[PDB]
C-alpha cells in the first residue's frame, strides 16, 4: 500500500507519526519501508520496533480487559465475541511483524547489533501470541518463542559486551518469558540476576552517556527481581 | 513482570 | 457493515470497547446502533458522544502537533502531506457524525433533553470541522456551528434549569467557540460569567448528586474565565 | 480554553 512512497519519505513520516503519536501510521510507514527490501539502519529498527511495540501494547491491554471480563462472566455471546475479534486483530499484527522479519530482515541480518535486534522481536512477538493460544498451539508457539530468543542470547554473548543495551533488553525480555509464559520462574531470576551482576562488572568500562543507557535497563531487571524475591 | 517499554524511539 | 448485529449487542460492545479504551471500535458499534433506526435513550446517547470524541480528540491533538511542525518548516513536501492525511481523516469522523445526526437523530428528537444533545453534538462537530478549515470555507462552517449552537442554547434557556448539565455543557462548549473560533472574546466571558451565576443562584434546588454534577461543570466554566480574564 | 472533556462515559 505504501508501494509509491519513497523509502526516504516514509521514514520521515514514521517520525512524524511518532511525535504525533499515531502508531498505526508509524506502523504502516514502517512496514512500507521494510518492504523496499534494503536493510534497516539502527535508527529504522528502533522506529520499526517502538512503531510495532505501541500497536500490540494497545491490544494486548485491551485484550486483557476483555478476558478479565469474560472470566468475571463465567464465574451472552458478546463478551466472547468482542475478546476474539481483539484477539484475531492482535494475531494479525504479530504475524505482519512476524513475516517481515521473516521476509527478509533477519536473514540479510549479518552483524551482530542488527541480528539480535531482529531475533530479540521475533521471540517478543511469538511471546505475545503465547500469550493468547490455548493448548497445543501454545507448545508450538512457545517453542518458537524461546528458540528465537535463545539464538540471540547466543549471539549476544558471544558478539557484545554485557552493558550492551540490546543484549541487556534481551535478556530482561527472555527474563520475563521465563516467567510469564515457560513458568519458569527460577531459570527468570537466575538470567535477571547473572544479567544484572554482569552488567554491573563491566560498567567502569563505559562513558556517562553509555552508562546512563545500560544502568536504565539493569534497573528494570532489578525491578523484576524485586517483584518475584 | 515488565518487559522493556519499547514505546518512545 | 454492523447490519448483522442486534442493537442491543451494539450497545453491549460498546460498553465493552469504553472499558477497553477501543474507541474506534466503540464508536463504529455506535454508528451502527444509530443505523437501526430507532431513537437513542439518555445512557445511549451519552456512549455515541464519548466514543466520537475520543476518536476526533486523538485526531485534533494529532493534527495540532502536525500543524506546528509544518508553521516552523515554513519559516520536503512530507509533514504539509501527512497533515493533510489526519485532516482529510478528521474531516470524515466529523463528516460521519454529522451525517448521523442529519439521518435521522436530530429530527426525531423531540424532547428538550435529546433534541439539545445533538444540536450541541452538531456545534461541537461543525467547531472542530472549522478547527482546521482556512478561508471562506471556514466562514460558512463557522456560521454552520454558530447556528447549531444557538438553536440549542434557545431551546435549552426555555425548558431545562440553568444547572442542567446538558444545558450547562452547552454554554461551556458555545462560549468556547465564541474564543477560539468566531473572535468574540468578549462574547465568550459574558455567557460563561451569565452562565455560571445563573447556575450558581439554582443550585439549592438540587439534592447532593445533581450538585455535583452541576458544580463540576461550573468549575469548567470558572477555570476558562481565570484563563480569558 | 476547555471544552467538556466529554471522554468518560
Ligand atoms: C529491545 C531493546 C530495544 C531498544 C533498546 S535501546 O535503543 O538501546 N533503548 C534503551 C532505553 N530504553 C529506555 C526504556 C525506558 C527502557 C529505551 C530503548 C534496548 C533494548
Ligand atoms: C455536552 C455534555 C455531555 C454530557 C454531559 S453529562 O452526562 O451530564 N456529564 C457531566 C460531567 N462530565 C464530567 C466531566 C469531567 C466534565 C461528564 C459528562 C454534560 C454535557
Ligand atoms: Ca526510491
Ligand atoms: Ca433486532
Amino acid at each position: 500500500a505504501m508501494g509509491s512512497m519513497e523509502r526516504a519519505s516514509l521514514i520521515q513520516k514514521a517520525k512524524l507519526a511518532e511525535q504525533a503519536e499515531r502508531y498505526e501510521d508509524m506502523a504502516a510507514f514502517m512496514k512500507g519501508a521494510v518492504e523496499k527490501g534494503e536493510e534497516l539502519s539502527c535508527e529504522e529498527r528502533n522506529l520499526l520496533s517502538v512503531a510495532y511495540k505501541n500497536v500490540v501494547g494497545g491490544q494486548r491491554a485491551a485484550w486483557r480487559v476483555l478476558s478479565s471480563i469474560e472470566q468475571k462472566s463465567n464465574e451472552g455471546p458478546e463478551v466472547r465475541e468482542y475478546r476474539e475479534k481483539v484477539e484475531t486483530e492482535l494475531q494479525g499484527v504479530c504475524d505482519t511483524v512476524l513475516g517481515l522479519l521473516d521476509s527478509h530482515l533477519i536473514k540479510e541480518a549479518g552483524d551482530a547489533e542488527s541480528r539480535v535486534f531482529y531475533l530479540k522481536m521475533k521471540g517478543d512477538y511469538y511471546r505475545y501470541l503465547a500469550e493468547v493460544a490455548t493448548g497445543d498451539d501454545k507448545k508450538r508457539i512457545i517453542d518458537s518463542a524461546r528458540s528465537a530468543y535463545q539464538e540471540a542470547m547466543d549471539i549476544s554473548k558471544k558478539e557484545m559486551p554485557p552493558t550492551n543495551p540490546i543484549r541487556l533488553g534481551l535478556a530482561l525480555n527472555f527474563s520475563v518469558f521465563h516467567y510469564e509464559i515457560a513458568n519458569s520462574p527460577e531459570e527468570a531470576i537466575s538470567l535477571a540476576k547473572t544479567t544484572f551482576d554482569e552488567a554491573m562488572a563491566d560498567l567502569h568500562t563505559l562513558s556517562e552517556d553509555s552508562y546512563k543507557d545500560s544502568t536504565l535497563i539493569m534497573q528494570l531487571l532489578r525491578d523484576n527481581l524485586t517483584l518475584w524475591t | 513482570a515488565g518487559s522493556i517499554p519499547g514505546r518512545r524511539s
